[PDB]
């Protein structure tokens, strides 16, 4: 659907282009006086982004997924809304409003998850 | 019975600041045009921006808080100032002048003929100028005693002859990690939610023209003059009007100039207006009649949609203050105008083209951005000017301190060139995109 | 062999120092005045190259291995060489030259089987 | 414990904290005239650091984890110490320096073992 | 039976050398104090900078070596000269000056009485100015002839009046990759180990005062006076005395002066001493004597525990040299002192506040850290300069050449700036993370 | 039954463009030398700089659209115009000069005793000034009026008689992700493939010389004299000629000078050429003849493969043109030579030294590359030159407009610097590498 052409999609059908906005992050690959900081700043800054994200999906166990599944349970404090209307009706604009105060308690969550598999892994 | 699963490449964003792209679209040829618009914005245009339709997608914008405003803003001055790094500074000009009028058939004593001692390649020998110059550059020191205007303020600097200023479409866009939102809603009004919203890398092209008090080759509005302004009846605030139509001026500095230059320095060439061909005549703009009035006509409807339709709106010149305020100042052909656009504001609406002319003064010495420091010196330009500009919008005013009389007063105010651009960039707004993030599903990581 | 000591050996003897050169891109570890914003360019642009390569291999599902066998099938439209002329007798330059307008055919294909592939995991 | 609060602690106990230190690694997501071009080269700097770690885990095949165990056997020549007082009673950095002279071979033999195991697998 | 095992995260460090980030802790507005130390550092600091205790470790620190104080040095004098550069030049100075001796009550042939033929902001104009100069400034060049110190030299120019130099506390922050190390230990001497180190990403805040021989609104020492050196026994070394009291100066400049300024170019303002209101004092600072008395008296039972406590310590003043170097050097209400500590060391040890007052100088051109090239003028300030500093600490030196007598003589010796960074800097220490590393475990990766 | 195997790491590469680091190899120390060819280039080289043998790799290479030398192009003008940047001004210098002919047993009116009124420290104060200079740098106005040369054009700075612009070899090493490929085929003509390749990451130094018309100190070619061009036929391209062997020219500057200098500024010291001791000699550079004689001989040996050896092959001196195209200019102790190398081509080929002398000039007001801009002063130096370089090669152009008569004209034309860069850039390549690439195998994924 192009960049972002699912934006206005449910979210599941939205997971199946996930790969479109994964690639369009070091899309910057393509493209003294100041003029030639700012641009510099900015190449440096996209990378900066894109490994702070990467490294969160190392952590917890996702490094190689654009989806993975975790041991950590859904809580209904998040959301207490029914499955099927998340996936079917609900669209990730709306949903990432919808948890927005809870997104630094799953990723806490997680990170706990995944380092005790590992410490048991061994 | 559900768990946690991550989601990388989510379609989502943010409302973020950060740094735009300047690109040309090959409208102009760096090393044939000398534009200060095509140096610098060398990064090309995509030639197939193709654009993403978001669908069901509602999204908020809001032009008064858009931080693309700001950076417009701060990149034309930049770029402004780093043309004229290099360029010959005049600083030897800050002499005494001996000035007299002019001896020809002139009907306004706007042109001062004078003379002075300038410097030479060489220190050992000075030379005797004389040019003529516009009485706005000139002030008297006590066959009279003169200098020029900006000799107790500051330096002053100019612009090189063979430097371009005249603009050129420029399209900005977002670095790799960002997206600009694009509002296709023909009655946006600058806030609020938009339904008809794209996605794309970059803006259209805009003119980064300089026209204080009227909006000049700007986009015209579809449908219906539209007017926005952060606060409706803030009479502090200003009132941008884009107009559906368009209404054209056409400008004329009828004296024809003999340019003449000098070295004042190593290699410093220096450019004076020398003399004049022929009479002498007066700057103006001519603007038609019937046009000027349906354009008011129609902006009046509009403004009653407001303030109500059992108002009286006036229209009024400017305030005062200073020309770069109460005038309309534009650049025709390098030159700088300052019109006096009282002619187009004397009427009041209540529930054979026979053109206006706006008579216009011209100046030389111009402080851009209403700023206080160096001043530019705009060199003559050999022979006659003229153009033809449209007027695409303009900034009103209201007086405020109403009784509800219902007579309100709206003028030709604002100034701030920040305005000029909001105009346009209006449409556009830019997020940081979100790829990461999560939701519940019925399934559960293999456990090991 | 040394960085690039294979690069006239044969496809197959060639795999045998794929980590040589692999450890070769990030080498610029132990590599105002517009000298200094040139070395910084220069420094951030070999970053970027090193992620464009490695999301690749992530979007592939093949983050973690130098080398890795996907699902996709081989077209014979892209070479119909004998499969041991292309290991024992061609060198690795010579086959980039021999199918150098399908390399994005092939990344686009790759793209789609992992996507495929994580789409059916879940 | 906090950002190196276990630098103290021997190793075994050390080991429950390495997500803290992984996390702040990056922590320059949060934080012309020359002021500017000096901060941008330490962001570009951190930038490599990170991934010339991550390249090596990636190289040994340990890119998604903390913690990994290898095929390659422990030299008495390293460390003749007891395991027990390596994991219970010394701290990473005594660690750190009694073993210093053997970081460079530890690594080539961890680079030589995987390439092995994956010329296996295919 | 033990095999290879990686660990990632590992809270391990070494050494390093890097480049810190300069934050303001929001003491002063950037905007409304006009403050260097605010502006260019305008990172803001750690509302909550939580310190983590290293419980049993133990690390090495070495004052002398330490990176930190380079990293200061060199960003405090870029600041310096980057805040200097927009200002007006005064080269147009370097011209003959008449001079005679002030017509005043005076005491003490300190000031000259100028008059010269300066430049104004038009090329066919000179004016005539008349000034006072402190002697310090004005050379003769054979109604006697004069001319300005500099002028042989280099360029000088004028510090922008609207500028703040007054130091605000400044931390020094760690980029991402790095910590540092703060040692606690009280009688930590500067080199060698300590057993109570905490991390911080930042350190606590230091002004930049720049005092020369004496140590000014520094740090105090706690429990006892300290005395470090790079190495006790070699007398080019500087010895760095660290009080744990502190002591008040209280500077005053009496003369009730005049400022006055005048155009000298297109906006470039001159600002010059005009005259003196009332009669003439010379400059001067008090410290009470029983403090100063018990200040050296602690010092000296310190140094004995050095030097043997059977032996006779005894203080001189400055051995010679240029004012910078044998005077008390320091910024005192935009004013720069040059005052005479002969009065503070004129005493032997062996086995009501009648302040002791220090004459002192004024000079209006300054070099800064001994840098031949590009002077600073002082704009001299209207009214009347009090402050009152804290003695925090000293710089000794030995003279060295000693046959054993045991009479040992110190001077306030130094000057090199580089020390009176050192004195607050030495608990700090920064190092690299290096979080990756192995260690033998029993376990084998899975077998494929 | 084949699929796709991805693999990473390998071996190949693309021709590429990009950014190569400087290194100096330590010849020189940054602080003693003050060879502006060792700051700015102070990286260091590998001290054991391993060569990689690729074999049977078999790559093209093309010296006439290699861009590395458009890379020592740039950044050799740029580091020039740097190290310039801080230097002493001498605009002051453009006034007129009252000028005789030297009073001295001279024979060839070269050198002009001029006398003026220069600035001092003081602005009150000038100071009359004696100096010669050579006639190259003086023109008429109009015991004569006389002024600089460069005056009417643009600023004239003086060199810094403190720094050395002597070349050192420096090496190009290419940044991480790239590498320089590097040809070392004996017969190699500067385009087409090279079967034997080495990888390198640095060149091998190559000094920096300037020297227009004759290549000196250069590198030699093996085994025969190597004539490369970019089109044989086309008599609008340069034909670089590499000797494999090496005529020493012994070049002198025989006037004893004193130097003597004065300051025209605020620390603004000025050089300039005083007076000369002894008697007046020219400026000349010293070759043997038959050494002269064989090296021609053996670059018509070589012609004749490209024309035919029943051919006859002339060479005439320069066309035409300004001094720094005609004349061989090149830095000989910091001394600006301008020699008539008519000398050197006065001879045709058909099927105890006696060393040839040519006349030369010194000039002191250099304009580098050809450029329209500042002057360089280079000072006078101090005593007597003399310097032997090497003739590396020869830049040949054609006349052409033949009529087939076999009686081809050489000239030494050329005069473009990249040129001589190119002369050693010739056995180098930069490549991008790519690691990234797939193959097909009897493997499938593992299916899940
Ligand atoms: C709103 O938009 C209109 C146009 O849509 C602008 O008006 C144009 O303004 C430009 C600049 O003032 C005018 O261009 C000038 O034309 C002069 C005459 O050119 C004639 O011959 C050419 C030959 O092909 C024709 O194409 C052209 O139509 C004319 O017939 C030129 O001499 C000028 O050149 C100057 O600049 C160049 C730049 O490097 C120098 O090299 C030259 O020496 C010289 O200095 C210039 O080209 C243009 O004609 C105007 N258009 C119209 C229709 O009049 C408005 O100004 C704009 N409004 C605002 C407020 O900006
Ligand atoms: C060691 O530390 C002490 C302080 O702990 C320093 O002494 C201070 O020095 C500063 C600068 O010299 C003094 O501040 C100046 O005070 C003048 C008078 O202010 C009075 O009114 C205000 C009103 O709120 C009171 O707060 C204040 O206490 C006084 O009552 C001001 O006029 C000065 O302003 C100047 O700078 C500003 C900067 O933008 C300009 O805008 C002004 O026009 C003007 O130029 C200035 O504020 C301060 O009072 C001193 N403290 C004391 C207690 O005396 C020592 O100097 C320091 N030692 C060293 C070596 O640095
Ligand atoms: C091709 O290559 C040759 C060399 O292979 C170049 O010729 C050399 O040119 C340099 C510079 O012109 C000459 O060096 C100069 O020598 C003067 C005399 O030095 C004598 O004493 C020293 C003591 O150890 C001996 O080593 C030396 O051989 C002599 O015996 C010096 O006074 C000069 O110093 C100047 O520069 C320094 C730089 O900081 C200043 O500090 C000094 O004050 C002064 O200004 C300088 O060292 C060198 O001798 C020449 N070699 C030969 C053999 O003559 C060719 O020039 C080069 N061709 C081209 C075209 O560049
Ligand atoms: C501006 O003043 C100058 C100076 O007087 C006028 O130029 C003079 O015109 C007379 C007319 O015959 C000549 O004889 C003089 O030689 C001219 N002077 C010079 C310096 O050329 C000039 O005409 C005046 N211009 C206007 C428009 O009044
Ligand atoms: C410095 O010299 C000036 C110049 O002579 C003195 O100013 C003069 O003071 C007399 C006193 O009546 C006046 O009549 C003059 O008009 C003043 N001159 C000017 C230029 O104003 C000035 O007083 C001297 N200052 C000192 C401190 O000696
Ligand atoms: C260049 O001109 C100067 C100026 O006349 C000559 O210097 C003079 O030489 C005579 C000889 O006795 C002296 O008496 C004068 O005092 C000298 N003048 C100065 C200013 O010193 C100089 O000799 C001439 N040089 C040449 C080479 O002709
Ligand atoms: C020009 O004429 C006007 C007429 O009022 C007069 O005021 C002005 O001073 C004259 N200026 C000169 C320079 O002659
Ligand atoms: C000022 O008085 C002193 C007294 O000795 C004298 O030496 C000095 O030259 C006088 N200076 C002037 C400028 O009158
Ligand atoms: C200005 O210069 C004149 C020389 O014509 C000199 O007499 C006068 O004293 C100077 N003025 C001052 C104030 O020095
Ligand atoms: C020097 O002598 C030559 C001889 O022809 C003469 O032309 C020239 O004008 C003289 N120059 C001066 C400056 O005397
Ligand atoms: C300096 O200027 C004077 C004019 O007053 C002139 O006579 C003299 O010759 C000049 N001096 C020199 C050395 O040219």
């Amino acid at each position: 659907l192009g960049f972002l052409g699912a934006a206005g999609s449910t979210m599941g059908a939205a997971s199946m282009t996930l790969t479109v906005q994964a690639r369009n992050l070091l899309s910057g690959i393509v493209q003294d006086t100041h003029w030639g900081i700012k641009q510099l700043q900015a190449r440096v800054l996209a990378v900066e982004h894109y490994l702070r994200d990467q490294q969160l999906l190392g952590i917890w166990g996702c490094s190689g997924k654009l989806i993975c599944c975790t041991n950590v349970p859904w809580n209904s404090s998040w959301s207490n809304r029914n499955l099927s209307e998340i996936w079917d009706n609900m669209t990730w604009l709306q949903w990432d409003k919808e948890i927005s105060n809870y997104t630094q308690i799953i990723y806490g969550l997680l990170e706990e998850s995944q380092n005790q598999q590992e410490k048991n892994e061994q | 019975n559900l768990w946690v699963t991550v989601y990388y490449g989510v379609p989502v964003w943010k409302d973020a600041e950060t740094t735009l792209f300047c690109a040309s679209d090959a409208k102009a040829y760096e090393t044939k045009k000398h534009n200060v618009w095509a140096t610098h914005c060398c990064v090309p245009t995509d030639p197939n921006p193709q654009e993403i339709h978001l669908e069901n997608v509602t999204e908020e914008f809001n032009m008064w808080k858009n931080n693309m405003v700001e950076q417009m803003h701060t990149d034309i001055i930049s770029l402004w100032d780093q043309s004229l790094k290099p360029c010959v500074k005049l600083t030897p000009l800050c002499v005494t002048l001996q000035c007299t009028n002019v001896t020809n058939n002139i009907t306004d004593g706007e042109l001062k003929n004078c003379s002075f001692n300038m410097t030479t390649e060489l220190r050992d020998k000075k030379q005797k100028v004389y040019s003529l110059f516009y009485r706005l550059d000139v002030v008297q020191i006590n066959n009279k005693e003169y200098r020029l205007i900006n000799c107790n303020t500051s330096a002053i600097t100019q612009a090189c002859p063979k430097v371009s200023f005249e603009p050129i479409p420029i399209h900005y866009c977002a670095p790799a990690g960002f997206a600009i939102l694009k509002c296709k809603d023909k009655k946006f009004n600058g806030t609020g939610p938009c339904t008809n919203v794209s996605t794309v890398q970059c803006t259209h092209g805009i003119k980064p023209v300089v026209s204080t008090q009227l909006l000049l080759n700007g986009s015209l509005a579809e449908e219906e003059v539209i007017i926005r302004s952060e606060n409706i009846t803030n009479n502090a605030k200003n009132i941008l009007v884009q107009l559906n139509e368009s209404v054209q001026i056409n400008c004329t500095r009828p004296n024809n100039n003999t340019v003449k230059s000098i070295r004042i320095g190593p290699g410093q060439w220096f450019y004076y207006t020398g003399d004049i061909i022929g009479d002498i005549r007066q700057a103006h703009c001519n603007v038609s009649k019937a046009t000027w009035n349906e354009t008011l006509g129609k902006v009046v409807k509009q403004l009653r949609k407001h303030f109500g339709n059992n108002t009286i709106i006036r229209f009024a010149n400017s305030s005062g203050g200073d020309l770069e305020v109460t005038t309309h100042s534009f650049n025709c052909g390098g030159e700088f105008f300052y019109c006096n656009t009282s002619g187009l504001f004397n009427s009041t609406w209540i529930s054979s083209n026979d053109s206006i002319t706006l008579p216009c003064r011209i100046k030389q010495i111009i402080n851009m951005w209403q700023r206080i420091g160096q001043a530019m010196y705009a060199p003559p330009i050999q022979g006659v000017i003229r153009c033809v500009s449209n007027i695409t919008g303009l900034i009103l005013t209201r007086d405020g301190g109403s009784t509800n009389s219902t007579t309100e007063t709206f003028r030709p105010g604002g100034g701030d060139m920040r305005d000029n651009w909001r105009s346009e960039l209006y449409k556009y707004k830019v997020v940081k995109i979100e790829p990461l993030g999560v939701a519940p599903t019925r399934c559960k990581r293999r456990v090991v």
